[PDB]
């Protein structure tokens, strides 16, 4: 067993002589260049990664194979067409190079209406009714899946998406791009039974309208046939317009088809010396529509180098992780973390007893200016201590520069592979990156190349190196300390913050005959439960692996006990009342209640009483799950 | 082989036949090309990069001149780069609008000479275009199939 | 640490000198005699039990207090009245001494129709339509709650229940009796929030019709005014009749009221020496409507004597239980294991990680002829070995006399406190008793006295002694062996049996375009998972408490992983796909499918495809949860 | 105090007043007592255990005899044990059925003598009873309140 100081030094010095850019460049070679999930090139890289793991001599390397239905574009072209309502003659504007996976295959003709980013707010602020019209929106702010849903929610009949030059200062205006519009993760077409025969989807999260990505040039050509200046508030090109002329409307034809593919998740593992049946999981997306250097290459490179380093530290330098470290190369990430989700779904309710943390490595390097982090609050302390002794690659200062960084942390979103881990599986998760206030413009394009990457970021090797150090320090701390570096006390602030918000309606809870007393008591009981647990840790003999096991297991279950037990994972997979999606999340409870100031019928008093109940029960349950022995109350 | 021959089906479809090639010609207020992104034709030779076969640029050359287009003096027409998959599309801006008013007068005059019974759909202050697509290209859709082109009895 | 042979002898010889009848008699004294839940006498006994635990010097004794809404009868009498449709003059037949908790408070007038036991089948076999009529049924076969539901299901407007003399050869025909008709357990009026204000119940399982218990005399007086002989198939009194005369119908008035009561669950614990945070739980119902000697006294007596014995064995004789033993005196058992359920509900999803077995002691002594057992299959082996060395109190032969006893075992029913443990909490549970082919007639009456008990069973002390030995041996085995005596392999037979049944429709699964392949694979995977686990146990060093902990924890989770993860415990608490209630249980899947031979619209093809899916997923999940490390597949 | 006095309200309600006590008297096909479970009255003294106060058995004694009931010869009437909470209910079986046919003839004859305008509701082959409940007992319901008893103008 080594000292944390030595492990820190060892990791750092191994990192010093590590060549990241070579690997990123290597992954950008023609053997791997265009690696859409399931393709032979994806399969090539999968084989290469797998071989590398074998050369690193990890305890065991294996395959997690899955068959899934994705959507690819048909031999028939998707098309964007302008129609003259006079005589109904059509003019072809574009056959897009790209497409949007999970779009309804259909042909729709209507008026075209701009809706900015297609955010929920953008739609309400519209002075043009979207109903029965095709909508065009800029990429960014929110996922394609959300834009489609918001629009579909207002009865739009189709969606176009372009990259405006203000948000995406790309010289080539003919660039086409890719994404998906499945409002979830995993395979949307997952019949619980094999079939020839065709069953409907139900609560799939799939679009019922066609959605399609277009080049900025094609959008500006569409603007050429539209009227109305865009609000300066949108801060967009002067090109932009709002609505088709009276005599014209647009026709969209999407003919994407379902294809079944064989994806491979490639796994390596360094077994733990004390509790090998518990693991930290480190993963990266291996697939990409185009070259996907930043989208896929960076992550896969870090995955490979981290795997190599830790294998060397165990075999040469005497590092002895208490718990196991699993390295995961995912496929079909581009379709909604499909690879990751399929694997997660094998262990719906059991995984949280083995995996205590997931570290995502996707898009860790996109810029230089900033260091962003999204994570479970359970990892805020680990993250903080890690930023306090990792240096900025350009700047030289420690990453930790703001004592208040934790309150400004944004939550994991659906397009992040870290999301299903936290919100569906109840495993604390963290994603982080070096970046700007600007999205990396080339993501999802054929311009996401190494050359492009090394050009916007000439210090690529140093920056990737800093990204590896944070992930590496995470992984060491997590498998070295006898306690788990999961700060369960953090959820007191979260509950406090939530009740603090809720208490801004102590009046409206009166006019409904409701007391919030049982909820306050749940919050109090959780506080007590954490306090008792901290005391127990302090009074425990750190060398007694039996008592630590027992205390650590309690910590490992905190996250999962915030998954609502009162909703089916099939109907709503994202059960986490803090971080998931649906009417069972604390945020939903607040939004339903904010709709009570308006005397409009949007408020749903009944729903709220149920939400209040389920929340209280969930929180009580978590407090009770943490308290320990049934005679201690 | 003579020179290109012309036919008008109704007010929505005109056609030119040049050797073994046929072209759909339309006039409407819809544009799909822009100076910024497509090919500007300053001289006839430039037409070579607008069509599958650079040598059938001839019929469009003849047609532009027959129309009254002055290569040295007039606004360059635009065309879709031959390499794009759309594909062929030559676009004349004949808007009854200030910048292109006099030129548009002229082209429409040409259209009246070439197609007796040409109907002018262009509106004052509004935008308007003359558009040519080679039959067989995706941009010609089904407009050159049996129910259209074969119904047109060619002359010239 | 002692040898199993010594523990067996010690338990037996302590039992030899134990006086059970004295304690049963003591509990039948006026200080405790009529002890309805929440009453002062119930509270007295609660205090006495609690004191006794303190005298036994258990590691810790404590209270689990709950406030619950029960129903008691009003100062206004319930009445059964006969009406002359001519002139509408009424004649009072009875003001019942007893009542049925959770009956709708209402007054209803209609025709009276006999429906035997009110079983689902009894109703279909009726040549008289129950709709709009009051129904009268015999007690027995099924719970009151089921009778009411079945009747309510056919639109009956009220229910009378009597004890016929054939099933209940009681001399006194004026005897009144008690029960409840809540189709579940726990408090039915559990608002997730405190209120003055009144919220509706929803999926409560509460009757919407009045239900009432009547004396046999009152029933025969009703028969006096009815026509039609009862089917000899019912094997009932010649008194019985089927329908009111043309000119007459019956009026029922129930005016029961809701009362909030303070119940006490009294707990004692003997802490485990190795894993104290894991427990075997032994419980008994302390409350009863009348004297409840058999209903409540026997169980509470065994609870007290067992607690005393084990305390002596730990302190004097050197017994050192690995895991803890908790003794539980429940209240409001008579209302549907309310006490037990309220406590269970504090630990919805966490309890199965601490409690690995529940042993119910209720009504363990009712007769002499037979020994009956109901339990999770996980305890069949323990039960068998225990019967193989416990002797029949009268007979002298070992209880084990039928090699095939396990296939004839009936499942826990709703009126058993062992039920919520297994089906709601996922904790293996067992109830057992000495009894006859006949129900103990005096249950729920004022005749359930010690004197009555000691009269039908003069060997009471010896029989109670045998009941304590089985429970005691259970408890010793369970806390002594280094492995858990939970036979997880048993669920292979269960899955086999279930698929074996399902395979009797391999044709109908064709005509629906469905393959059963993924379900077969789940069953196979569970088999593999158990096989691997047995191998692991064999290869483990029995003296390594770390590896055993890990293997035992896996065994402890088997039961819970059969709780369907796809249904809310609030909507359907009994989630166990083998043993719970609802459309998510394997039995439900079969019943829906058996409804496909009839070309009637009862079959629900859609539902079945969902059932098939959810079952497959549940079973796969359990197999995956058992397989261990994610790299082992 | 005289002897008991009688009144008939309509065909559904007859009443006897004995001192400070009043009794509801009805005739219908409904029975609520049975030999097996209730009190058999073989002699007048037995009436003592049918009523709250054993001494108002007098009015029922007088009434039974006034009716034609022969204690030594006739079927004992039944009555609800005074201790039950129902409570009071004396029941005569006057069924126009074989076993009780002649007796029923007789009692009804009595009723005709006692209440001019007595209506016979009893049906051939069907069962039929004469029932007495003391006003105030639960078994008299509201049948002896103001809207009934006070509307009856007593004689006798
Ligand atoms: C094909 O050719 C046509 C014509 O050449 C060309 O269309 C023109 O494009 C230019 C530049 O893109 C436009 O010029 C802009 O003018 C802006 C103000 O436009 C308004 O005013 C116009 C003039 O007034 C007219 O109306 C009155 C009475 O109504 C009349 O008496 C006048 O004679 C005169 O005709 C007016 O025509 C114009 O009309 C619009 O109305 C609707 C749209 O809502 C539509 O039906 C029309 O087609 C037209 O769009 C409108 O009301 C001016 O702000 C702008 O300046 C910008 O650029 C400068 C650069 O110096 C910036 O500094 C400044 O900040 C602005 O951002 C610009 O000059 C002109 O309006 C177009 N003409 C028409 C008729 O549309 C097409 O683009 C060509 N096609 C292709 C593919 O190339
Ligand atoms: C108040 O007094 C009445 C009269 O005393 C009493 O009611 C009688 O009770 C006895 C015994 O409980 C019943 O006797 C039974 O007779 C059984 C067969 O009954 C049938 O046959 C009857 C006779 O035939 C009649 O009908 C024909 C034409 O229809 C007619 O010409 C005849 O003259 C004759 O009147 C018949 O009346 C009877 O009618 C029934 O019909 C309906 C019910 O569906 C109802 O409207 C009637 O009220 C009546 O119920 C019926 O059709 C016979 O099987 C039975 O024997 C049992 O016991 C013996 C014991 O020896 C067993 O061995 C055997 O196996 C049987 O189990 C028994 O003898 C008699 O039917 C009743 N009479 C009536 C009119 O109901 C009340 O109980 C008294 N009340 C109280 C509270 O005490
Ligand atoms: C017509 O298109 C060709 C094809 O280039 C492709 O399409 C262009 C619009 C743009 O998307 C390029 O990125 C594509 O490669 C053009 O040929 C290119 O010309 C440029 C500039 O001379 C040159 O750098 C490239 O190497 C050429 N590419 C190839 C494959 O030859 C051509 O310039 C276009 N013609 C006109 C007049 O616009
Ligand atoms: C009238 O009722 C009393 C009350 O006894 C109660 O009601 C009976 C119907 C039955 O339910 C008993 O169990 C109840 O105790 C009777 O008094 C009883 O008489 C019996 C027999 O003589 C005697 O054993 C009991 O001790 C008595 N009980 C009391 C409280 O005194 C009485 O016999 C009934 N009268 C008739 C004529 O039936
Ligand atoms: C032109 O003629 C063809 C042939 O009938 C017809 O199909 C088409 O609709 C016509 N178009 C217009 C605009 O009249
Ligand atoms: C949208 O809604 C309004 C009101 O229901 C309706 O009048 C209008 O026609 C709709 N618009 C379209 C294009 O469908
Ligand atoms: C509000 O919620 C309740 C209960 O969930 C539901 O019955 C009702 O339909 C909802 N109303 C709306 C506007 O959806
Ligand atoms: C132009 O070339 C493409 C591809 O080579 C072909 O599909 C198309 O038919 C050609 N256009 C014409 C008008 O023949
Ligand atoms: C008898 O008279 C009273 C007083 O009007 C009335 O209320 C009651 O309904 C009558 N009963 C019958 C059966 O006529
Ligand atoms: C029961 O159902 C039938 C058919 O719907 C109806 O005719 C009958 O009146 C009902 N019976 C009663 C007593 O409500
Ligand atoms: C059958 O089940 C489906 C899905 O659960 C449901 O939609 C339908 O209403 C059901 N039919 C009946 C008869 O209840
Ligand atoms: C008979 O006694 C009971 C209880 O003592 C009383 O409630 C009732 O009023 C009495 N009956 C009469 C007719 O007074
Ligand atoms: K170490
Ligand atoms: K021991």
């Amino acid at each position: 067993r080594l000292y944390w100081d030595d492990l820190k030094r060892k990791l750092s010095e191994k990192l010093d002589s590590t060549d990241f850019t070579s690997t990123i460049k290597l992954l950008n070679e023609n053997s791997y260049v265009p690696r859409e999930a399931g393709s032979q090139k994806d399969e090539n890289l999968a084989l290469y990664v797998e071989n590398q793991f074998r050369e690193f001599k990890l305890s065991k390397v294996w395959r997690d194979q899955h068959f899934v239905k994705i959507q690819v574009k048909d031999s028939a072209q998707n098309s964007v067409i302008i129609v003259d309502k006079n005589g109904r003659l059509v003019y072809l504007v574009e056959n897009p190079g790209g497409y949007v996976a999970y779009s309804k295959a259909a042909t729709v003709t209507g008026k075209l209406v701009h809706a900015n980013f297609g955010t929920k707010k953008d739609f309400e602020d519209l002075y043009t009714p979207v109903n029965g019209s095709i909508v065009i929106v800029r990429a960014g702010k929110i996922t394609f899946a959300e834009k489609v849903a918001n629009a579909e929610s207002l009865n739009a009949i189709g969606v176009l998406i372009y990259m405006d030059q203000t948000k995406f200062p790309i010289v080539n205006a003919e660039l086409s791009f890719f994404g998906h519009a499945h409002l979830g993760t995993g395979d949307p077409y997952t019949p619980g039974f094999p079939s020839t025969q065709f069953p409907p989807s139900r609560s799939s999260g799939l679009p019922n309208i066609p959605v399609q990505t277009i080049s900025r040039a094609a959008a500006e050509k569409l603007f050429g046939n539209m009227e109305g200046d865009c609000p300066s508030d949108w801060k967009t090109d002067s090109t932009c317009r709002m609505v088709t002329s009276e005599s014209k409307n647009v026709k969209l034809t999407v003919s994407n088809v379902l294809k079944e593919i064989k994806i491979l998740n490639i796994f390596g593992v360094i077994k733990g010396f004390v509790e090998p049946d518990h693991y930290v999981v480190v993963g990266a997306q291996r697939d990409a529509w185009g070259p996907g250097a930043a989208k896929s290459g960076v992550g896969t490179a870090l995955l490979l180098k981290l795997a190599q380093m830790f294998s060397d530290m165990v075999l040469k330098d005497g590092f002895q992780p208490s718990r196991s470290i699993i390295f995961a190369s995912w496929s079909a990430g581009d379709f909604g973390s499909v690879g990751a989700t399929e694997w997660l779904e094998g262990y719906l309710s059991s995984l949280h007893l083995k995996a205590f943390t997931y570290i995502n490595l996707d898009k860790a390097v996109l810029g230089t200016s900033n260091f962003k982090v999204s994570a479970s609050p359970l990892l805020y302390t680990l993250i903080e201590k890690t930023m306090q002794n990792v240096k900025h690659p350009v700047t030289g200062q420690f990453l930790y520069q703001d004592s208040n960084w934790a309150s400004k942390v944004e939550k994991l979103t659906l397009d992040n592979a870290a999301f299903p881990f936290l919100a569906y599986s109840g495993i604390p998760a963290v994603s982080f990156c070096f970046c700007e206030d600007t999205d990396y413009p080339y993501l999802g394009t054929t311009m996401d190349t190494y050359k492009e990457l090394i050009e916007r970021i000439p210090e690529l090797n140093k920056v990737a190196r800093a990204a590896a150090e944070v992930a590496g320090q995470f992984v060491i701390k997590l498998t070295h300390d006898v306690e788990l570096n999961l700060d369960y006390e953090r959820y007191n602030s979260q509950l406090l913050s939530f009740v603090r918000d809720l208490n801004q309606y102590r009046a409206d809870i009166k006019e409904m005959g409701l007391s919030l007393q049982w909820l306050y008591s749940a919050r109090g009981d959780f506080f007590r439960a954490t306090s008792r647990l901290t005391t127990d840790f302090g009074n425990a003999e750190k060398t007694d692996r039996f008592v630590m096991k027992k205390l650590n297991d309690r910590v490992m279950r905190v996250e999962y006990h915030f998954l609502s037990p009162y909703v089916s994972p099939k109907e709503s997979p994202f059960r986490h009342v803090f971080w998931g999606s649906g009417s069972h999340t604390l945020p939903a409870l607040l939004e339903n209640l904010k709709l009570r100031k308006q005397n409009n019928g949007a408020f749903n008093e009944t729903l709220f009483r149920n939400q209040l109940a389920l929340a209280t029960w969930t929180i009580q349950g978590a407090a009770n799950a943490l308290s320990g022995d049934v005679w201690d109350i | 082989n003579e020179l290109p021959s012309l036919c008008m089906l109704n007010n929505s479809f005109y056609y030119m036949r040049g050797g073994v090639n046929t072209f759909l010609i339309r006039v409407s207020d819809i544009s799909v090309l822009m100076k910024e992104y497509d090919v500007s034709i300053y001289e006839p030779e430039d037409l070579g990069n607008c069509l599958n076969k650079s040598d059938s640029s001839w019929a469009i050359h003849w047609f532009s001149n027959a129309l009254g287009h002055d290569w040295l003096m007039d606004p360059p027409m635009l065309c879709r780069n031959k390499t794009k998959k759309e594909g062929s599309n030559i676009q004349f801006n004949i808007s009854k609008a200030d910048d292109a008013r006099v030129y548009g007068k002229k082209i429409r005059n040409g259209m009246r000479h070439l197609f007796r019974g040409f109907h002018d759909p262009c509106e004052e202050g509004k935008v308007c275009y003359l558009t040519i697509n080679q039959c067989g290209d995706p941009s010609s859709f089904d407009y050159c199939g049996v129910n259209h082109l074969s119904k047109c009895q060619f002359d010239h």
